[PDB]
């Protein structure tokens, strides 16, 4: 086959960023070269023709260009949405169809801290001698907020792990998932037990508690 | 527009073994034309051709004899089947809608693969509720409890609020250990109390188990 890349694998953009990536090859594909796009829970999307054939039922917002070893594609318009992945793919009779590594376009309005909520945890972790703690992280951005786990308000070396989530425009930010596990003789000796979050965005040290008897 | 119906659900030991359903809706199949596509979360994208438009078929080189297709013009219905599925052919399908055939328009439902060695397995019902505030608070958010199970699918229902497609629920996320976890929280009226007994549960799906049973306030004063 071929090898296919993309310039840059990820980008951070705007409401209105005239976007600007390329994808390049080592060998022209003459016409049939497809760039697409992917929107997570949802359908891809076929984005151009040729190298700027536009069609039914996209806005006009886009321009793709390139040629010889190099593509590109810039976008006049970015509506807030437009954060998404996007592949590039060329076409041939040649059954097998290769997929070029991902451009993980971002849209970016600040550096935010993360927010605070929690829920009980279920009885499943009481009964089998694994303490955990539950604290829900939610609304921040960018990623990188680092989480750590100090217990009494106690720095240790790890007891965290992360699995965030996705853009969600109802909020314009990112979320994550974690877990933690500890031994049961760790829940004694502490008495209060919250999380803590390392965020480019912070201008003070954090540190939450809350009530058990709330709600 | 053109509309399509898609189907099926496989879990199976390695090597398995399925036929599926694809009807498109709207329009005879004799003119358009239409392929599978493989969804995979974290593995990624993949997908299918046909014949006559595009000719023969696509499949991967060892899936070439593990997977086969037919058609069925008059019924206008598509149907896959496979006989050997592969250790890592673990996957949800779509079908594509084509127009100019090599770039897919509109989707289906779905097809899920499932080759684990975990076996069937259920959980049980925790419902959540908030503090004693509810008796004149006019809404507020509920919760559910349910981890550790076999396949994602995991149905919460209440008869209070909004209809049932308003439960905050949808299919959990599979590790290593092959286990599922996931929560449900609702936010239904306060004021049906009074008026409708509350019922919760769990309607899990590979869960071989039918106990129903109602809901009663905490009731603290007791």
């Amino acid at each position: 086959a071929i090898q296919l890349t993309q310039s840059p694998s990820s980008l951070s953009a705007s409401v209105g960023d005239r976007v600007t990536i390329t994808c390049r090859a080592s060998q022209g594909i003459s016409t049939y070269l497809a760039w697409y796009q992917q929107k997570p829970g949802k359908a891809p999307k076929l984005l151009i023709y040729g190298a700027s054939t536009l069609q039914s039922g996209v806005p006009s917002r886009f321009s793709g260009s390139g040629s010889g070893t190099d593509f590109t594609l810039t976008i006049s318009s970015l509506q807030p949405e437009d954060f998404a992945a996007y592949y590039c793919q060329q076409v041939n009779s040649y059954p097998p169809i290769t997929f070029g590594p991902g451009t993980k376009v971002d849209i970016k309005r600040t550096v935010a801290a993360p927010s605070v909520f929690i829920f009980p945890p279920s009885d499943e972790q009481l009964k089998s001698g694994t303490a955990s703690v539950v604290c829900l992280l939610n609304n921040f951005y960018p990623r990188e907020a680092k989480v750590q786990w100090k217990v009494d308000n106690a720095l240790q070396s790890g007891n965290s792990q992360e699995s965030v989530t996705e853009q969600d425009s109802k909020d314009s930010t990112y979320s994550l998932s974690s877990t933690l596990t500890l031994s049961k003789a760790d829940y004694e000796k502490h008495k209060v037990y919250a999380c803590e979050v390392t965020h480019q965005g912070l201008s003070s040290p954090v540190t939450k508690s809350f009530n058990r008897g709330e709600c | 527009e053109v509309q399509l119906v898609e189907s099926g659900g496989g879990l199976i030991q390695p090597g398995g073994s399925l036929r599926l359903s694809c009807a498109a809706s709207g329009i005879t199949v004799s003119s358009n034309y239409m392929s599978w596509v493989r969804q995979a979360p974290g593995k990624g994208l993949e997908w299918v051709s046909v014949i006559y438009a595009g000719g023969s078929t696509f499949y991967a080189d060892s899936v070439k004899g593990r997977f086969t297709i037919s058609r069925d013009n008059s019924k206008n219905t598509l149907y896959l089947q496979m006989s050997s599925l592969r250790v890592e052919d673990t996957a949800v399908y779509y079908c594509a809608r084509d127009l100019d055939y090599y770039g897919m328009d509109v989707w289906g439902r779905g097809t899920t693969v499932t080759v684990s060695s975990a076996s069937t397995k259920g959980p049980s019902v925790f419902p959540l509720a908030p503090s004693s505030k509810s008796t004149s608070g006019g809404t507020a958010a509920l919760g559910c409890l349910v981890k550790d199970y076999f396949p994602e699918p995991v149905t919460v229902s209440w008869n209070s609020g909004a209809l049932t497609s308003g439960v905050h629920t949808f299919p959990a996320v599979l590790q290593s250990s092959g286990l599922y976890s996931l929560s449900s929280v609702v936010t239904v009226p306060s004021s049906s109390l009074g008026t409708q007994t509350y019922i919760c549960n769990v309607n899990h799906k590979p869960s071989n188990t039918k106990v129903d049973k109602r809901v009663e306030p905490k009731s603290c004063d007791k």
